[PDB]
């Protein structure tokens, strides 16, 4: 029914397949290697696995590369192709969540928070953007305003905060390139307090 | 552990400073010749871990007539 | 732009990687590219880039050089069947260290980008 | 042989180039001569400066027009003292590292959302050859807050103190895609938002 994959811009392709032994096969149009991962149930109706193409920060694909991705399922004495896709890696980017969130400095009404990105290709340079949100005491994550950073800025200075107050903070990252490119997962929330 | 004298490369000479393991040496194309672009004059004494003998790496060097 | 922009990025990565390395090879380097021979000069840079790869013994160098060449060749194929004439052979170029070679490599790529 | 002053050339927005030198610190007043050519290409012929610049009635520089500018071929200038021909100096310059664009213009602000602002601007220059530095401050701030921007030439401020007056300014540099200039343009005309 659905075969969806994302490239982390380095050496990992994450695949989900919805619809009993199945796997994803990767066949690149101009590389010597091939890759396979065993699809595992992540729910009752979906399977997933990661294609590992190399070391965490290796650059295994470019915009020129086309990788043929196939879902193969064992049916008795015979294998079958359940889904196929000519994967253009940089058209289907999804990065890892931002990491290493920390408070740079906190005041009574202000707070500067920084983070880093993980396994993001050097090809991006500064062609990246971020979104952040702050969890307030009497509200939930879904109620939190999406803060937009339309440049590669790995920090934010939250203004108009309330003294002596607990907050939580999340940030996600996205490259500007790629038709099907989507946001990274949210980072782990960072908890902090404004000064009294 | 030392390496034997390197094999000769056509139209090139080599003056090894050290025959010991891990040493890096470089072939020099003779007069009237040039290193072909894309080819390397580097060779080094590595270890054949399978046979415990040291040998110079085979260079890709091609010495062509000076254009 | 496009592919050449990525080529710049790869060139900068190679520059970074080779810092902690000892690659004393001399490379044919066109520091003064004539616009009528720019494609020929580019192909000489691409060829000599392979020497850096071979002499490195480093996997990150291998990947990046291979990536750069893929990207570069993809752009040169799109440039049409424009043949250049009266251009020097790669072996006629001045020989220089990795530092100057990479610097001039960046110089010609910037020219293509602009 | 008394050393000649150093010639400094800057290419302003690739529209013209001023090549100047400090006329002072000279025992005898002299109109220094300038010649130029380009290495390789079809411009390797010695040219006389056709537009001398003067400070205190003596030559202090030379100006070249757009048609005489070649960014990717080495520029060669020869400074010489006509009263003492032995005093001759040659400089070889890379003009792609010496481009100084005009200041950004037409800065605009618009509300993206509650307490969020987006800054836009224009440059009289090809976009992708430029990088940018955005600066903002409130009237209370001791110094400017700054953030780099690439050729996207947009900037978002996700957290804005509504009780304070902000000032924004932007500058640009010919770096790093078409050249590697170190010098920045002058600051744009600044704009303000809100009030105290
Ligand atoms: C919030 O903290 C960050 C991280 O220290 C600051 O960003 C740095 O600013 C300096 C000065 O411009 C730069 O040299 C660094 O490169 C920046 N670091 C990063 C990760 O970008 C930022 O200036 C602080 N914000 C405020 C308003 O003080
Ligand atoms: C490039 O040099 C020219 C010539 O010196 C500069 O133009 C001068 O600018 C000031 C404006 O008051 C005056 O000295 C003259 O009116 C101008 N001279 C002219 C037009 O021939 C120009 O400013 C220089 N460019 C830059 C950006 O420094
Ligand atoms: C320099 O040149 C100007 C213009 O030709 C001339 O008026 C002036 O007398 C000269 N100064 C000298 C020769 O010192
Ligand atoms: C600035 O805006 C004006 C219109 O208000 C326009 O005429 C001009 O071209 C703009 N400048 C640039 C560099 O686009």
């Amino acid at each position: 029914s659905q075969f969806t994959c994302f490239y982390n811009s380095r050496a990992q392709i994450s695949c989900v397949w919805s619809q009993t032994s199945c796997q994803v096969h990767a066949w690149p149009d101009r590389r010597r290697w091939q890759q396979t991962c065993e699809l595992l149930p992540v729910s009752q109706a979906s399977w997933a696995c990661n294609l590992i193409l190399g070391a965490p920060d290796s650059q295994k694909l470019t915009t020129v590369d086309i990788v043929t991705l196939r879902v193969l399922c064992r049916e008795g004495v015979r294998w079958r192709v359940m889904a196929i896709q000519d994967f253009k890696p940089f058209e289907n980017l999804r990065l890892m969540a931002p990491i290493s969130l920390q408070v740079v400095h906190v005041e009574t009404h202000r707070c500067n928070i920084s983070w880093e990105i993980s396994q993001a290709s050097h090809y991006f340079e500064r062609h990246l953007e971020f979104e952040a949100r702050t969890l307030s005491p009497g509200h939930t994550w879904e109620e939190a305003p999406l803060l937009t950073l339309k440049q590669k800025q790995e920090w934010i200075c939250l203004e108009t905060l309330t003294p002596d107050t607990q907050y939580e903070f999340q940030v996600r990252v996205k490259p500007l390139q790629g038709e099907f490119t989507t946001w990274s997962p949210w980072s782990q929330p960072l908890a902090f307090r404004t000064k009294p | 552990i030392t390496c034997p004298p390197p094999m000769s490369v056509e139209h090139a000479d080599i003056w090894v400073k050290s025959y010991s393991l891990y040493s890096r040496e470089r072939y020099i194309c003779n007069s009237g010749f040039k290193r072909k672009a894309g080819t390397s004059s580097l060779t080094e004494c590595v270890l054949n871990k399978a046979t415990n003998v040291a040998h110079w790496t085979t260079p890709s060097l091609k010495c062509i007539r000076d254009p | 732009m496009g592919n050449w922009v990525n080529v710049i990025s790869d060139l900068k990565k190679i520059e970074d990687l080779i810092q902690s390395m000892h690659i004393d090879a001399t490379l044919y380097t066109e520091s003064d590219v004539h616009p009528s021979c720019k494609v020929t000069a580019m192909k000489c840079f691409l060829l000599e880039l392979q020497v850096i790869s071979l002499e490195s013994g480093d996997a990150s160098i291998h990947d990046t050089v291979e990536n750069l060449i893929i990207l570069a060749n993809n752009s040169l194929s799109s440039n049409g069947n424009v043949t250049e004439s009266g251009c020097k052979e790669c072996e006629e170029l001045e020989e220089k260290n990795i530092k100057e070679f990479l610097q001039s490599f960046v110089h010609i790529v910037q020219m293509f980008i602009n | 042989p008394l050393p000649l002053p150093e010639v400094q050339c800057f290419v302003f927005n690739v529209e013209y180039m001023n090549c100047t030198w400090q006329s002072s610190s000279e025992p005898q007043p002299t109109n220094l001569t300038l010649h130029y050519w380009y290495k390789n290409s079809d411009n390797d012929k010695v040219q006389k400066c056709s537009h001398y610049l003067f400070s205190e009635e003596i030559t202090s520089g030379c100006q070249l027009q757009k048609k005489e500018i070649h960014l990717y071929q080495t520029f060669v200038v020869q400074l010489q003292d006509p009263r003492e021909p032995r005093r001759q100096a040659t400089q070889m310059l890379k003009l792609q590292n010496l481009v100084i664009p005009w200041a950004p213009e037409n800065l605009t602000l618009h509300k993206l959302s509650e307490s969020q602002l987006e800054l836009n601007w224009n440059n009289r220059f090809l976009n992708h050859c430029l990088e940018h530095l955005v600066q903002y401050r409130t009237d209370w701030d001791h110094s400017w807050t700054e953030q780099s921007v690439d050729y996207r030439h947009k900037f978002s401020l996700p957290s804005v103190d509504g009780q304070k007056r902000y000032t924004f300014r932007v500058r640009s540099r010919f770096n790093p895609l078409c050249g590697s200039a170190q010098h920045w343009s002058e600051w744009s005309h600044p704009i303000h938002w809100g009030s105290n």
